[PDB]
RNA sequence: GUCGCGGCGCGCCGAGGGCCCGACGCCUGGCGGAGAAUCAGGGUUCGACUCCGGAGAGCGGGCCUGCGAGACGGCCCGCACAUCCAAGGACGGCAGCAGGCGCGGAACUUGCCCAAUGCGCGGCGCGCGAGGCAGCGACGGGGAGCGCGCGAGCGAGGCGGGCCCACAGCCCCCGCCGCGCAGCCGAGGGCAAGGUCUGUGCCAGCAGCCGCGGUAAUUCCAGCUCGGCGAGCGUCGCGCGGCGCUGCUGCAGUUGAAACGCCCGUAGUUGGCCCCCCGCCGCCACGAGGAAACGGGAGCGCUCCAGGCAGGCCCGUUGGCCC
């Protein structure tokens, strides 16, 4: 039955309902500079992930506590959000998801951690350094900019041996 | 509105909805089934065909200039329908019978804007896009 | 009467003076273009905001910017 | 003719209260309109009531606390499962703080709040704002 | 700069005269050393002896550092080594040789051409 | 008579059947469902493609073989249309896979191929244009780049290695090297962005829309600039939302669109209080047993997801659970 064709596809990029609205438009460029996003499709990709994380909580809030569908899902909601760190582990609240920040998903993005930890010190520098394979999570080198790391293992972010950390001996064109 | 409301009245409401559904011009357009037979295009984005006599339709008001269009017989339904040419001076390329694709005017039936009595719009001539012919992007 | 019509063939369209693009290199597209936009339209003091926001295609930004 | 006694009573009580007349009359007493009135008195919207009794339909004289904002009926009764009780709270109740929809369940006739908490859903007799 | 081999776990098999295991290697940014250096490392770590009987098949280097996922098949019985492991890796291992056949459509062509008669 | 009940047939009788709650008839660019689309609810729309059942192999019939087919890469005839055909004959069937012709807006290799994934014959292996694999392929997705900075850094690639793979490929892994590289829509309003500068004379043309060009265009024709989106942008036809503009929720009908000129009237719809306890209705709670895929949704870092259900010293580790 064409077995290798069987698969699934996703729509992280969801465009908004009215495009040319000045406030939404201005914020886009403002956010684009803040976290150093190369494409504008990603901010909407973030909006889709944010909404799913917002609805689960609204439906969960309307359920009474300790209702099994509520209790298991609530602990689940907290577990994933606490791993992300956008929800402070201390908050520990199913209702605490509401009032969520898009900036916090952006903060979770590993590209952001590199700027904050002064590993590259700039978002523009951060993307370029990751492009040149210069930041490794737990040593697993990633060249895709949005590695997105859980906060539980944020302390394990590391630099790369090729030309940033303790040079392996490969300085780009300078080597030759 | 009187409205008939009772626990056992799913009959009045079912017939009424079915009969009063076909009152809208838009509903009847897609639900009578006349539109697929009636449209020159058989409900398609584009139709191939051969070009026939060119035409110079006077505009209405405010627009006050002749807009050159070409009448083409669509091969599939063997019917002759006119198609508005694209950008400035783009009709000179089109002369004798040549392969022409025609597309909707957005409205889907009504004539576009204020150029009266034209329902369809040409999109191609020969084997090259007619909006590239205008820009000399792709031309004979 | 002979107001015009099919005999007229884009007389203005062919009569536009032949023109070419002013010589210029390529500001790189992507976040670099986004950063150029982040500066051109955001922060950067009076460059985009002389007094109240002038406007991106404004005549006042022009000439001060250069052209 | 008169099919719904509660609509003629509800607008009887609501219209009277709108003029501010505490004492109101209802053309026929019904054991179901007794349920709505005593659940109104129980929630505190309406005050002490009485039925002067002939041997016929009977007339209901009710004194009011004057606080009733809105009352009404869904005609005829439409049955909702105890799963859907909350969709009907959204459409016919202003807020979930003062929500009360008169439901009918075989095990006693109560307002919406108590019923869903009891996991039983029947038919919505009338709205109580 | 090492071919250190994790050899993460082994599974015993008496039924198939083999002892399939999960192997892995540690490359600290070093080029994973082909399959032959790994093969020598795996056999010594296997403690079953005979480099040929153990087979390492289909190694995938994880992106960057070398931690190749894959399997080690300890086919100590030689006959099983010559038969049970997939034939394609058996020929590359050197257990047997591969000559030149046809499309097999020609095999079908032969079956079709002589099918018509009663013995040709 | 059939495996079999049967009007199924064949005799024999009696007058029945079914209907405005729409019979019978007619039409359908009518395969149904699991599903799919878009949406608060409430919906609406589509279901041919995975799977599940039903059919059918140009078209009608009949028949064999078998335990099962009216099989169609079984047969035999009628009907079309073929092919060889030496004139005496024969012999087809691709809505299987490629590939042509036809057709249209359009729709992949006359590839390789049984190693796997299942099924046939068979403990000492073979076939299966099923499938697997590659090719093609802006159907579509999911994730990068064209720098960052004042130095030096990579990823598209070239060559060899490794790896890989029925065989090759691909990501990957290594080195010498490294050749960073963009579009297509607009700029009067909705709808974001010049009354810049050039042609310009209600001419060409623009123009979803509303509107501009009648001699001094923010609206065209170009080069300026600049707004949006982006290796994808637009143009069409479509379904949904918009649209409570199809209204059950939830619409109008005194004048916008709209109460029969009037009254009786049969079905149809609707009938006040009222008999606590019984029995049926309907009715909810609520189980049993109800295939998945898919979706809601455990756990899980492919270099991160999109993905998938794997993984490791492991809940008898998984893949929970709601469908």
């Amino acid at each position: 039955p064409r077995i290798s064709r069987h698969r699934n596809s996703s729509k992280t990029y969801s465009t908004p309902k009215k495009p040319f609205t000045k406030p939404r438009l201005d914020a886009e460029l403002k956010l684009c500079g803040e976290y150093g996003l190369k494409c504008k499709r990603e901010i909407y990709r973030a909006r889709y992930m944010l909404a799913k994380i917002r609805r689960t909580a609204r439906n969960l809030l309307t359920l009474d506590e300790n209702d099994i569908k509520r209790r298991f899902e609530g602990a689940a909601l907290l577990r994933r959000l606490h791993m992300l760190g956008i929800l402070d582990e201390e908050k520990d609240q199913l209702d605490y998801v509401l009032g969520l920040r898009i900036e916090d998903i952006f903060k979770r993005r590993l590209q952001s951690v590199i700027v904050e930890s002064k590993l590259a010190k700039s978002v523009h520098h951060a993307r370029n350094m990751i492009k040149a394979r210069h930041i490794s999570v737990g040593g697993q080198i990633v060249n895709i900019p949005s590695y997105m790391v859980r906060i539980s293992n944020t302390s394990r972010v590391a630099i790369a041996d090729t030309s940033s950390l303790a040079p392996n001996g490969k300085p780009g064109r300078t080597k030759r | 509105s009187g409205k008939t409301s009772g626990l056992y009245t799913a009959r009045k409401l079912r017939t009424i909805r079915r009969i009063q559904r076909w009152a809208d011009k838009r509903y009847r357009k897609a639900h009578l089934g006349t539109w697929l037979k009636a449209n020159p295009l058989e409900g398609a984005c584009m139709a191939r065909g051969i070009v026939t006599q060119k035409i110079g339709i006077s505009a209405k008001q405010p627009n006050s200039a002749v807009r050159k269009a070409v009448r083409v017989q669509l091969t599939k339904n063997s019917k002759k329908i006119t198609a508005f040419v694209p950008r400035d001076g783009s009709l000179t390329y089109i002369d004798n019978n040549d392969e022409v694709l025609v597309a909707g005017f957005g409205r889907a039936g009504r004539a576009v804007g204020d150029i009266p009595g034209c329902r369809f719009k040409v999109i191609k001539v020969a084997g090259i896009g007619l909006l590239a012919l205008f820009l000399r992007k792709r031309e004979k | 009467r002979a107001h015009g019509g099919l005999t007229s063939a884009g007389k203005v369209r062919k009569c536009t003076p032949k023109k070419e693009k002013k010589e210029k290199p390529r500001p790189p597209r992507g976040r670099a273009y986004k950063r150029l936009l982040y500066n051109k339209n955001f922060v950067d003091d009076t460059l985009i905001h002389n007094g109240r926001r002038l406007g991106p295609n404004n005549l006042l930004i022009r000439q001060k910017l250069g052209f | 003719v008169r099919i719904n006694v509660l609509r003629d009573a509800l607008k009887s009580i609501c219209n009277a209260q709108r003029i501010g007349k505490k004492q109101v009359i209802v053309r026929p007493s019904s054991k179901v309109i007794i349920e709505f009135l005593q659940l109104m008195q129980k929630n505190g919207y309406i005050s002490d009531f009485a039925v002067v009794d002939n041997h016929r339909s009977n007339r209901i004289v009710v004194n009011l606390i004057g606080r009733l904002n809105k009352a009404g009926v869904i005609s005829p009764r439409f049955d909702i499962p105890a799963n859907d009780i909350e969709k009907w709270v959204v459409n016919l109740l202003p807020s979930r703080l003062f929500g009360h929809i008169i439901l009918t369940t075989s095990q006693g006739i109560m307002d919406h709040i108590e019923a869903q908490h009891r996991q039983i859903g029947g038919k919505v007799i009338g709205y109580f704002y | 700069p090492e071919i250190t081999v994790k050899v993460r776990k082994v599974l015993n098999n008496p039924l198939l005269q083999r002892q399939q295991c999960v192997v892995d290697v540690l490359h600290p940014g070093c080029t994973y050393e082909s399959k032959e250096a790994i093969k020598a490392k795996v056999a010594q770590q296997l403690k079953v002896a005979d480099q040929k009987n153990i087979v390492l098949y289909g190694f995938k280097t994880s992106f960057g550092g070398g931690h190749t996922v894959g399997f080690c098949n300890a086919y100590q019985n030689m006959d099983a080594l010559m038969k049970y492991e997939p034939g394609f890796r058996k020929i590359r291992c050197g257990l047997i040789e591969a000559p030149k056949p046809v499309s097999r459509k020609q095999l079908k062509n032969l079956k079709n051409r002589r099918l018509k008669k009663r013995g040709t």
